[PDB]
């Protein structure tokens, strides 16, 4: 298999591939999260340069991971689908083994773990 | 499906100074299930004592058979049968069923009324005689009894001492066998008196 | 069809005192009705004041002792020459045995030594690694002959105080090393008489804070 | 043929016997009486191999009824149990053995004492304050060991039996369709109409 | 899992004051007792060890090659291969013992009983046994198959215990072994008259005797034996 | 013989201490309750090694959960770790009958039956082992939800004693535990030898036994 | 290994002396040549017990025959052997060679193999597990041979069989049946091995 | 371990004294030397009940035969009667016997297999220790043995069995049958396996055992 | 795990599942729910080998719940049954096959029609107005072939189920400790509290 | 029946021509003599399939050996045969005799029997079920025999094996390996039967 170390250290102690990934996020459409006393709200920007869009079928920016947890994002749309799928699978896997839905903290810790693994695995960005 | 270890139970016999002792547990089970805690395995025909371990139906049947045979012996001979002679009768009667045997481990104990000599003997299920000076063991905890007897036993014990030795031999053997216990009886046999003692033991 | 197991006979005996522990074994190795050796030791000093015996199938017993001795060596390397406590050894041997749960070692395992408070310890294992600490354990061919005797003479089971109507039990107490070796010697001479696979020689390993001492005694050779 | 219980109280013997007859996956009958009156003061309940049970029970009944006529005398429960044991002890080394287990409950008019005998298909006889055959004993014996008292009355003995039947109806996999209960005392044999 | 086809019978050995003796007949037994001759079952490894093998011949020849292979390997980058770092009986045995046990644990055993006879570097006599189950034991006398049943009892009269070894001379031990080989010829259907005997002596080295025959056999009394009880002629 | 039952005062767990090899009584001092954590208990029934090893491994898995999630594991989750493990080994010959008993605020007092065939059951009463039928007879007859702690403890002890007597493969001594909101509490080791005669004298039961 | 050869003056019977249980030689000096009559002998192969029981019964029948009807023929002896072997073939494992001398018929050889059939031959040989050979050096055997030739022929044939067998071994025994009488010959390994 | 050894003027048979059920020693001093007739003795291996029963039945029938014929019984009669009985039961009676005796014909030594085969020999051995015994016999047997030589050879062959065979042990029993003399039966001829003194005495203090009930048993009429 | 019944009426599907869990000779539980909700309008009842049943049911539940989240859409009963069949059809040629039998009752919101599917452990799927697994079908199929009518209401369907359960309680040897009944209609899944 | 005999000038290989399935002769003109190299041949016994597969692989190994290292020794050919037979002994039933001629070593004979062992002999004979005889007329075989002698010796030996064995039959084939080259001989029944 393709083994090459793409995420490596630079003389100044930075990992450029991880930092260039943050640049892709900065390019992404804006996403905001505000939590109140008895609710959380997720606001998401949609760039208006795309008219003749079918808003019915177009992938929505906010994704349900389970019936009680939602995930929004900024950055590469194609990449977001892989994290959402892995998260949705882990949500059902947790219910199956622990007989309880995931805490928001646990689902976060899992997604963050996946993102971390792709910063020191060979062959992946 | 091993007839000798369905009902379970043990017999041990020992010789002392001018006395013999024979003892048994009181358990009758159907494999794991304990059924009766009052199933005595020691019978007497006059002054000759017979213990029988093994399949309980054959224990009952052989008791009824040796009562029959010794009753007729006494009527014809006009005297009670002696241990040495009774041993030969048990042997004869078992080997008669050579190819359809009684699933039993009989033990003979008693004092010869003429010579006063303490006598014990054991048999396999087809009637091979094991004549022994020291002790005889039978049943599901025979291995355990052999170990207890071979270490505890010494020759020419007095009746009161022999009681303690055989009692401790049985109790400690029964407590290491699942299919033995649920009470115990010890017969101390002197020339012209016989004491029968029920032992207190753990009921598990 | 090839049968990978055999029975090499022999019997072993562990007894824990107050400030000592003994592990005894006969020195006879057999197959069926033949004597292989009259002197083949199966009680071993493993280091760290632990004595061990794996009685049953000699090949599996040799293999397990070899693997445990090696486990002690690598415990020293990996944990700065730390002494392997008898409780830690016992847990390690559970894992060695359960490792082969679906192709077991046909041995009854006994280890003896001192616990971390300096008190005599004996641990006994089944073939697949269930274990428990006892003051008294016999293993192998003549276990059924020796064990009820030890119940009576060590743990004073079924003995009551004379005159108390069988209400007051004979009080438990620690035996001296001298009194324990007597019970071991009498246990084995008794087993030699009534078990064809037991005899030839008796090797006792005694474990105190001072170390591991050996005693040998002849048994009947028939 | 599954559940047969027996309790000997102060002045009587109580036999409880399951009503269900099951052949294959269907329950053919729910009112079967697994008992024969051997003599006016001796009752025998039975369970085992189909056919053998009734054939054995009726054979014993005929032999005891024959003895009663010949001697104009009721054979003691001890005597009846000894006869029944010997018949089963013959059976076990036969070409085709009777696979039948029995309880014999009787009132001995000479001793004025109730007697319960438990005999298995091998001819293994035992006298008990309470008894059962097959898997019945596994649940009921612990209960009897605990609640049974030797000087109990017939009403007390019936209440202790209800407790046994309730435990069996809870923890037993088969529906044995309840029990027929029969009391054996000095006045003879009567059936408890409602249980 | 396998079944042995062509097999070698008993190997017998004992210790004496200054070394060990090992012997084995030169016969390969077939299926229904059928015989074949010309088989050497004594493998000399170096000049301090002889390995006697019984059981499957094919598995014996495999073990023979392992031992030849082992000697070659020990010589590799070893200046002291013919001195201090030479192969010892204890090393050769432990290798074979390891192989036998891991083969039985893979359920593909070498169908053999092996006795390793030799003298150690310090002059200590070495005698140890290993078989297809990986079971190992040592004794002043060791034998396999029929030898265990018939040779051991004869050899144990000469050396019953360890203390008897210093009192036993090579002349006595060789006689005992040669007598034991005749008894096996009398009573073992898979034995042969021709055998090989090897002596490993600390003072005189390894002596290997081939094409030995059983001599001074008693058959004369056979003429007097007639019928199976009542026959007089 | 092992039982665990739920009542007003929490959970009662009672076990015997006998271990057998065929008809040979190997030990009378076996500990058939694994202590896992201060609010979790496990019983043992079947293969001694299978129960002891995998229930010691369950205590390790439960410790890891609490390190990772900073919270004690639920009886439901702990029972399912063991049941999911044995299901992987199904058909390999593992022999296990066991109860996972504990209290957590979110579940309350909970008992789970788990066996080597992969069965996982939640219930108020369970009895496992060769002596389970003898234990069931006593428990079911005298079981009330509103039993006092003192009476519940006695009933569990009494139910094991009943099984120890009638079952050949159960006996030695009775080990008693009580599980509440504050955790599990040991209620001592009662030798059947001494206990039987005390119970017979005080209770006036066991009339089958020669006085 | 057993063989019987007819020659000019009569017939010779030869065999090995080895009896085995598994690989253990139970008897290394066995007499496999058995007298059923003064000048009627047989070679026994198969079960030692079965062949002895049969040989003893045949000897009884020929002793009784001789009392009533005088000296019996070799054919008559063969017939009695066959009758026992054929009728009890289910429970028997015996292979027998019968050799006898008549003044009328001279030397005759009959084989009763495992089947229970009878065959009259000039010579016969059986090796391994009661296995008769049909050819066995047909150009090495000629009719009307000499005693020494016959002895040399059997001695060679049995030696070859003992070289390759394991069942066969020990000494070679021969019995010479002629008008002169009965002679018993024995050859020790050291003589017969070097051939 | 049982052996038979023929000498100049008779035959000697010897046996061990160990009885076993599986690996357990049932009897440490049982007698495997049986009297068929006053000068015809038998050594038995295999099923202990079968060897005793078959020896007593033939012994009984031989005694009745001796009375009927008014002659001392012959060993060939005991041999013929035993083999025909054992053959009838097709090995189901597990008796392996060494039959030796002196009669008017002379001294005879025979062996009988459980299936009904018999052999003739100057020296024989049977049982689990037969190979250990036979090794000693093959090593030391010679023609024209004296009685003292024959007893030594027989007892040595039994000793080989006792030491090297797990099925054999305890003491050595010998029976010597010489022509023109009474058969001499040397029970416990050798006792090389005496139990050593026990380290401790396990005699209990009286009252140690708990007793529920006591009663006097009436054994009188 | 023994009795699982299903009836599809006009506007709903009714699943009845036995409450008893039996291990050896003891009834461990009498309140067991042998059903998992796959989606808000699809219910699956199951019976077979211990462990395998729940393990299989929960595995299917997880996969359908995963599909529901991913597509934000409820899979049709036909689609769920086809998925479940394929999983069982894989199982049968596995190293160790799932020995589980299932009924799938669902309301299809697109067709506004109730649907009942019967799938055995081999992956043998069939759509039925009424179904059962194991021995329960032996008594209820012919009972339903007589009393079942296609335009029945939920109340009518529950009365017809009572008739099936009564017949099972009468003629079946085991005590299955009654049934839990669950109705699947346009409004979702509810449990009949008293039966 | 197959045999290989070393003589003065080289070695001769001989075998029968019969292949059997049960009692049916599948091939009565079988060539049991196989070329693995110009002057290295073998005799095949046991499974026809197994011996052919092995002989084909050995021929491949010796062809490859010859390409790299030049003409291989008979010992090398025997070693390759053994390696295949020993390592695959569980799945194989092949008995092989290897005969070859070197100008250095002259005639050599190696036998690989069922075990998978290797033996170097002056001559080898295998008869019946791959059964190699050890002595086989040891005084009939001498070292440095003539070609005519060696052909007569093998012809006689094989003809005697065909007389008593049904497995062997048809023609006798021989291959003569010498410095001169390879000669193929055939002997028809009418020649070899009259011996
Ligand atoms: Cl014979
Ligand atoms: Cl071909
Ligand atoms: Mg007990
Ligand atoms: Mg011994
Ligand atoms: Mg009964």
């Amino acid at each position: 298999g393709y083994d090459r170390a793409l995420s490596i250290f630079s003389p100044d102690g930075h990992i450029f591939q991880v930092e260039y990934a943050l640049e892709a996020v900065k390019r992404g459409t804006c996403a905001v999260g505000v939590k109140g006393k008895n609710c959380v709200v997720l606001g998401c920007e949609r760039r208006s340069t795309l008219k003749l869009q079918d808003t019915r079928i177009t992938p929505s920016k906010v994704s349900k991971i389970d019936s009680h947890v939602v995930l929004s994002f900024s950055g590469l749309n194609a990449d977001s689908r892989i994290l959402i799928e892995k998260a949705r699978v882990e949500a059902q896997s947790h219910r199956l083994t622990l007989e309880d839905p995931v805490t928001v903290e646990y689902l976060t810790r899992y997604v963050a773990g996946v993102q971390q693994r792709y910063t020191q695995s060979g062959g992946v960005r | 499906s091993d007839p000798s270890s369905i009902n379970g139970g043990i017999v041990v016999a020992m010789t002392g100074k001018d006395c013999v002792a024979i003892a048994c547990d009181l358990r009758l089970g159907s494999q794991s299930l304990g059924v009766s805690n009052k199933f005595e395995k020691i019978f007497h025909y006059g002054h000759v004592f017979l213990g029988i371990t093994g399949l309980a139906t054959d224990v009952t049947t052989l008791n009824e058979m040796f009562r029959y045979k010794t009753n007729l012996y006494k009527l014809k001979e006009e005297r009670a049968i002696e241990p040495e002679t009774f041993t030969q009768l048990v042997s004869s009667s078992l080997y008669e069923r050579r190819f359809g045997p009684y699933f039993v481990g009989p033990v003979v104990a008693g004092i010869n009324s003429k010579s006063g000599k303490p006598f014990i003997a054991g048999f396999d299920l087809i009637g091979c005689i094991d004549e022994a000076k020291d002790f005889i063991v039978s049943g599901t905890a025979s291995d355990q009894l052999f170990g207890m007897c071979e270490s505890l036993y010494e020759p020419n014990l007095e009746p009161e001492d022999l009681f303690e030795t055989i009692s401790q031999a049985l109790l400690n053997a029964a407590d290491r066998d699942a299919l033995s216990g649920w009470g115990a009886v010890v017969y101390i046999i002197k020339k012209d008196e016989v004491v029968k003692r029920y032992l207190k033991m753990r009921q598990d | 069809q090839f049968n990978p197991y055999g029975d090499n006979g022999g019997t072993i005996l562990g007894i824990a005192g107050e400030d000592f522990a003994v592990l005894a074994g006969d020195t006879r190795n057999i197959t069926d009705y033949s004597i292989n050796s009259r002197y083949e030791p199966k009680v071993f000093d493993c280091g760290d004041n632990i004595v061990m015996s794996a009685n049953g199938f000699a090949a599996d017993g040799d293999a397990l002792v070899k693997r445990f001795k090696n486990s002690v060596k690598w415990y020293h390397f990996d944990h700065n020459d730390k002494k392997l406590s008898i409780n830690s050894a016992a847990r390690n041997i559970q894992h060695l045995l359960y490792g082969k749960r679906f192709f077991p070692y046909y041995v009854h395992t006994i280890i003896a030594g001192l616990d971390e408070d300096g008190k005599g310890a004996v641990y006994s294992f089944d073939p697949v690694g269930s274990y428990e600490r006892e003051q008294c354990r016999a293993g192998g061919a003549a276990a059924s002959l020796i064990m009820p005797f030890l119940d009576n003479q060590v743990n004073f089971k079924n003995q009551y105080e004379p005159g108390t109507n069988g209400k007051v039990k004979k009080p438990l107490k620690y035996l001296s090393v001298e009194e324990v070796i007597k019970l071991v010697r009498d246990s084995f001479t008794s087993a030699t008489e009534r078990h064809i696979q037991v005899g030839d020689g008796l090797e006792i390993l005694i474990v105190t804070k001072d170390g591991v001492r050996k005693e040998f005694y002849e048994l009947k050779r028939d | 043929m599954d559940i047969i219980l027996g309790i000997r109280v102060q002045d009587s013997v109580i036999l409880a016997s399951s009503k269900a007859v099951t052949r294959g996956i269907s329950v053919l009958k729910d009112s079967d009486d697994k008992t024969r009156q051997l003599s006016p003061h001796t009752l025998m309940s039975f369970a085992g191999e189909a056919g053998d049970t009734v054939q054995f029970a009726e054979y014993i009944q005929a032999n005891i009824q024959l003895y009663s006529i010949r001697e104009d005398y009721e054979l003691s429960p001890q005597a009846v149990s000894s006869f029944v044991r010997q018949e089963l002890a013959k059976s076990i080394r036969s070409r085709r053995p009777y696979q039948v287990n029995v309880l014999i409950g009787g009132y001995d008019k000479k001793k004025n004492k109730p007697e319960l005998y438990q005999i298995d298909y091998l001819g293994t006889k035992v006298e008990l304050p309470y008894g059962a055959h097959g898997y019945s004993g596994f649940y009921t014996f612990s209960l009897l060991d605990h609640h049974y008292r030797p000087d109990m009355t017939t009403e007390e003995g019936l209440d202790l039996l209800k407790l046994c039947v309730q435990e069996l109806e809870k923890r037993m996999p088969m529906d044995f369709k309840g029990v027929i209960v029969k009391i054996v005392d000095k006045d003879g044999i009567r059936q408890v109409d409602d249980f | 899992t396998q079944q042995p086809i062509v097999t070698g019978t008993s190997v017998i050995s004992m210790k004496y004051d200054n070394g060990v003796i090992i012997a084995a007949d030169n016969l390969g037994s077939y299926g229904s007792l059928l015989r074949f001759n010309g088989v050497e079952r004594l493998i000399p490894v170096g000049d301090n060890t002889v390995v006697g093998i019984s059981g499957d011949i094919s598995d014996m020849q495999h073990i023979e090659r392992l031992l030849k292979d082992l000697v070659t390997e020990n010589a590799y980058d070893n200046p002291l291969a013919d001195a201090e770092e030479a192969l010892e009986p204890s090393y050769i045995f432990e290798y074979l013992a390891t192989v036998m046990y891991q083969r039985r644990s893979k359920m593909n055993p070498l169908w053999n009983a092996i006795i390793v006879a030799g003298v150690q570097s310090n002059g200590d006599q070495f005698l140890r046994y290993v078989n297809l189950l990986g079971v190992t034991y040592s004794s002043p006398t060791l034998a396999t198959g029929f030898g265990a049943h018939m040779a051991n009892p004869l050899l144990r009269k000469v050396v019953d215990r360890e203390s008897d070894i210093p009192k036993t001379t090579v002349q006595v031990a060789e006689e005992a072994i040669v007598n034991a080989m005749r008894v096996l010829y009398y009573r073992d259907a898979r034995s042969s008259r021709n055998f090989s005997l090897a002596i490993i002596d600390k003072n005189t080295g390894l002596t290997f005797k081939k094409n030995l025959q059983v001599e001074n056999m008693k058959w004369d009394f056979a003429k007097d034996i007639k019928g199976y009880g009542t026959q007089k002629i | 013989t092992t039982l665990a039952f739920r009542f007003q005062g929490g959970i009662i767990v009672a076990v015997d201490s006998r271990a057998t090899a065929g008809n040979w009584v190997a030990s009378q001092t076996v500990k058939k309750v694994i202590e896992i954590n201060p609010f979790l208990l496990g019983t043992m029934a079947g293969g001694a090694a299978d129960c002891q090893f995998w229930e010691t491994w369950l205590g390790s898995q439960c410790r890891l959960h609490e390190l990772r999630e900073k919270e004690r594991i639920s009886v439901a989750a702990a029972s399912k770790i063991l049941s999911n493990l044995v299901y992987q080994y199904k058909g390999a010959g593992l022999s296990m009958g066991t109860m996972i008993c504990g209290y957590t605020r979110k579940e309350g007092p909970t008992i789970y039956y788990v066996d080597s065939d992969g069965t996982r059951l939640k219930g108020d009463i369970f009895c496992v082992g060769s002596g389970q039928t003898f234990a069931y007879g006593v428990l079911d007859s005298n079981y009330k939800w509103d039993l006092s702690v003192e009476d519940a403890l006695y009933l569990g002890k009494r139910s094991i004693l009943a099984a120890a007597h009638r079952d050949a493969y159960s006996g030695g001594s009775v080990n008693l535990y009580h599980v509440t909101e504050d955790g599990w509490i040991y209620h001592g080791n009662h030798d059947v030898g001494e206990l039987f005669w005390k119970v017979k004298e005080e209770e006036g039961s066991f009339n089958n036994v020669i006085g | 290994s057993i063989m019987a050869v007819t020659f000019k003056d009569g017939v010779i019977l030869g065999a090995d002396s080895r009896t085995t249980t598994g690989a253990y030689i139970a008897n290394r000096v066995t007499d496999k040549l058995t007298r059923v009559h003064d000048k009627i002998w047989c070679c026994r192969s198969g079960s030692a017990a079965d062949t002895q029981a049969i040989a003893d019964i045949v000897q009884y029948h020929l002793e009784l025959y001789t009392s009533q009807y005088g000296t019996p023929s070799t054919e008559t002896a063969a017939s009695v052997f066959k009758e026992l072997c054929y009728e009890n073939k289910d429970n028997l494992t015996a292979g027998i060679i019968v050799a006898g001398y008549d003044d009328k018929n001279k030397g005759e050889v009959y084989t009763i193999p495992l089947g229970g059939s009878v065959h009259k031959l000039p010579y016969a040989i059986a090796v391994s597990g009661s296995t008769f050979i049909y050819g066995y050096c047909d150009k090495n055997f000629r009719e009307n041979m000499s005693k020494e030739e016959t002895v040399d022929f059997i001695k060679h044939s049995l030696s070859q069989a003992i070289k390759w067998d394991g069942s066969s071994g020990g000494v070679i025994r021969m019995v010479v049946l002629t008008a002169a009488g009965v002679e018993r010959l024995i050859f020790y390994p050291d003589e017969y091995e070097q051939l | 371990t049982i052996v038979g050894v023929k000498f100049n003027n008779g035959v000697v048979i010897a046996a061990d004294t160990r009885s076993t059920q599986g690996p357990i020693v049932a009897d440490k001093n049982c007698a495997k030397l049986h009297r068929i007739s006053p000068k015809i003795w038998c050594a038995g291996a295999g099923t202990a009940a079968d060897t005793e029963a078959v020896t007593q039945l033939i012994g009984s029938n031989i005694e009745l035969h001796s009375l009927y014929t008014s002659r001392e019984p012959r060993v060939v009669s005991a041999l013929q009667m035993l083999k025909q009985h054992l053959f009838k039961y097709q090995g189901h009676i597990g008796a392996y016997l060494i039959v030796a005796g002196v009669d008017p014909t002379g001294s005879h030594l025979f062996s009988i297999h459980a299936h009904g085969s018999t052999d003739v020999g100057y020296y024989l051995s049977l049982g689990s220790g037969s190979l250990a015994a036979m090794a000693v016999l093959e090593s030391h047997w010679k023609q024209d043995l004296t009685k003292e030589e024959a007893i030594k050879l027989a007892s040595d062959a039994i000793q080989a069995g006792i030491w090297n065979d797990l099925g054999s042990g305890s003491n050595v029993d010998v029976c010597v049958m010489e022509i023109g003399k009474d058969a001499e039966y040397l029970r416990n001829y050798l006792t090389p396996n005496v139990r050593e003194e026990k380290q401790k005495s396990y005699k209990f203090p009286r009252g140690t055992t708990a007793v529920l009930k006591e009663s006097i048993v009436n054994i009188c009429d």
